[PDB]
């Protein structure tokens, strides 16, 4: 079993989220299954979104307040998340997760950033990495610490040791 | 047409000497022929068969209806049922009474609340997953489906195997009223509109028995009232339903409920019996238990008042 | 709204010794609870659910108790790589997340190295709690050698244009 999130990316604020999430070796038509959605901005906690069950029954988070749809096709055999009214603070890795009986299984996880920034190559000047977007750069030394990126003006900033 | 039943086990007085005649010849109640436990005008099977229970702490055929076996269950059931009314012909009044669990899921509370949780628990252990409002769903539809099998096969068989008698079970339909919760003489809301739902049970009976057992913790008005509130919700059930007239005969006691060294007193016994006549019940059940007959000395007490108390009220009111 | 609050924050610990990390809950929710296991990277791993019943292929040193509104987790003869974040979720009706555990690996107290760069490495201190003053945008490592590092940078253009640092080592900066 088998599952893949799927989404823009990238989007601008007050755009609307859809998120796919795409299954193998498994129906989504299958009595007493369930799937959630579940995301997790960096180096913060898991955050509940929304759930459906086999027959179209739905439930979600009331903090989301309630820019959430969760809904599914079951000919397609995929499951689906819209957000709409997104802001900087949706920023995350979003992951579907699927239970069935006593097991749990999830997906890699699909990153979405929620900005206005225009895309942007880094100055390099250990070395200090200055205002580049999106996420995630590389730094090695000579072939082959680096301090998680933090946002500045809206574009990342960084630096690593040797 | 008002006829009173006699179901208190005299039978154990016989050992001295005491046969109870006066019950039908001076007052005029329905008495099994030689004042037999069992006979021609009343019988109860108490417990027959294997139904699906928890007893106080193990799982007799499945422990909740939802995992039991029938078949096993209609067996037994088949062979007390013949052991017990032995007679084909039974005509008279027959009571089953299995006081595991109700049919309604909701209605399984305080010392019924295993048969609650053992239902969540499997749905739980199969699907641990599940939130509470799913798992609640299930373990209801689950339950009430083969509690209305296990219910409504029974009687079905009973009547099959002895067609000219009239069924029911004892203390349906309830009611909870002067409750904690039910703090009137009127059944509680949702119960009543349970019992309609519960069609399927008081089709296929002949006869309701609720169980009007009076509390000494309760006022003069509350014992009258308790008693109204039971025998109108069973009325009301008797005269909605189609397939035949429905009797009324609810299960009444000479003691109090709470207070069992003590006897209803005559203010109680007029005042309860002409509440139960005045709203057309079709009649009453005597009970008694075994252990307040169970010495010489008892016998003779429970003698006395009948003579004195008992015997008069009912001939005064009633036959 | 059921909240799920997990305590503690963080906790250190060596190898061989056994944990116990806390899950409460606002309302009662019976037994419904999962416990997660999250490492360094990696998605999440179920560890236990029903409250007490263990996962597929965990090992017997891990195991969930209560019920209810309080809920623990404990860790017998802790393995290497037990180390990393545990989270507790409830699904009672909605199906919320605690904030989460950092279960930390105990190490020897040691003090920060500075290199000025205005960039500013206070590399490779023990225990993660510090503070840095001027004289800004403040980053840090996870856990690594067992040490943490922080990154501090303090913007001026060429126009307009020390770093100090308080730890449990010196009473003093530096």
């Amino acid at each position: 079993v088998t599952l893949k999130e799927s989404g823009p990316g990238i989007l601008q604020p007050s755009q609307t989220l859809s998120l796919t999430c795409s299954f193998s070796g498994f129906s989504l038509s299958t009595s007493g299954m369930g799937v959630s959605w579940i995301r997790q901005p960096s180096g913060k906690g898991l955050e509940w979104l929304a759930h459906i069950y086999w027959d179209d029954d739905k439930r979600y988070n009331p903090s989301l307040k309630s820019r959430l749809t969760i809904s599914k096709d079951t000919s397609r055999n995929q499951v689906f998340l819209k957000i709409t009214s997104v802001d900087t603070a949706d920023t995350a890795t979003y992951y579907c997760t699927l239970y069935y009986g006593s097991v749990d299984y999830w997906g890699q996880g699909t990153s979405v950033t929620v900005s206005s920034a225009k895309t942007t190559p880094p100055s390099v000047y250990g070395c200090l990495v200055k205002g580049y977007f999106p996420e995630p750069v590389t730094v090695t030394w000579n072939s082959g610490h680096t301090f998680p990126a933090v946002l500045q003006s809206d574009l990342y900033t960084l630096s690593s040791s040797v | 047409e008002f006829n009173v039943y006699w179901n208190v086990p005299t039978f154990m007085c016989h050992k001295y000497g005491l046969r109870f005649e006066e019950v039908s010849e001076k007052y005029g109640i329905l008495q099994n022929w030689m004042d037999k436990f069992r006979g021609e005008e009343i019988a109860i099977l108490y417990d027959p068969g294997m139904f699906p229970a928890l007893l106080k702490v193990v799982a007799r055929n499945g422990g909740v209806p939802q995992l039991g076996n029938l078949t096993k269950h209609l067996q037994v059931f088949r062979d007390h049922l013949i052991n017990q009314i032995p007679d084909k012909s039974f005509p008279g009044v027959g009571v089953i009474d299995f006081e595991s669990w109700r049919p309604i899921f909701r209605q399984n509370w305080a010392s019924l609340q295993p048969y609650k949780k053992l239902s969540v628990e499997v749905v739980r252990r199969e699907h641990p997953f599940w939130d509470d409002q799913r798992v609640e769903q299930e373990a209801k539809r689950r339950f009430e489906k083969y509690g209305q099998l296990f219910m409504e096969e029974t009687l079905k068989a009973a009547k099959r195997m002895r067609p000219a008698a009239n069924w029911g079970y004892y203390a349906y339909p309830y009611c909870y009223n002067l409750t904690p919760n039910q703090p009137s003489a009127q059944c509680e809301a949702t119960t009543m509109q349970e019992n309609d739902k519960m069609s399927w049970l008081f089709e296929s009976e002949d006869v309701l028995l609720p169980s009007v057992y009076l509390r000494w913790n309760l006022t003069s008005g509350e014992r009258v009232g308790l008693v109204g509130g039971r025998v109108k919700e069973a009325l009301r059930i008797a005269r909605q339903m189609t397939t035949s007239r429905k009797k009324v005969l609810p299960y009444y006691w000479y003691k109090y409920q709470d207070r069992r060294d003590t006897d209803l007193s005559r203010a109680d016994l007029e005042a309860t019996l002409r509440k139960i006549t005045d709203l057309g019940a079709d009649g009453f059940i005597i009970w008694g238990s075994s252990d307040d007959i169970n010495t010489k000395a008892k016998c003779l007490q429970f003698r006395e008042y009948l003579n004195n108390e008992l015997g008069p009220a009912v001939k005064r009111i009633a036959l | 709204d059921i909240q799920m609050t997990q305590s503690p924050a963080s906790l250190s610990a060596s190898v061989g010794e056994t944990v116990t990390i806390t899950c409460r809950a606002s309302e009662n929710i019976y037994s419904y609870l999962t416990w997660y296991q999250q490492k360094q990277g990696k998605s999440p791993q179920l560890l236990v659910y029903n409250a007490k019943t263990l996962a597929e292929g965990v090992p017997s040193r891990f195991s969930g108790s209560g019920s209810g509104t309080q809920f623990s987790l404990k860790i017998s003869s802790l393995q290497p790589e037990d180390f990393g974040n545990y989270y507790c979720q409830h699904h009672y009706g909605t199906r919320t997340f605690g904030g989460g555990t950092r279960l930390e690996i105990k190490r020897a107290d040691a003090a920060p190295t500075v290199s000025i760069f205005v960039v500013c490495f206070l590399n490779n201190f023990y225990p993660k709690d510090i503070n840095v003053k001027w004289k800004v945008l403040n980053s840090w490592t996870d856990q690594d050698d067992s040490t943490y590092s922080m990154s501090s940078t303090l913007t001026l253009t060429k126009d307009e244009y020390t770093c100090e640092a308080t730890h449990k080592t010196s009473t003093s900066p530096i």
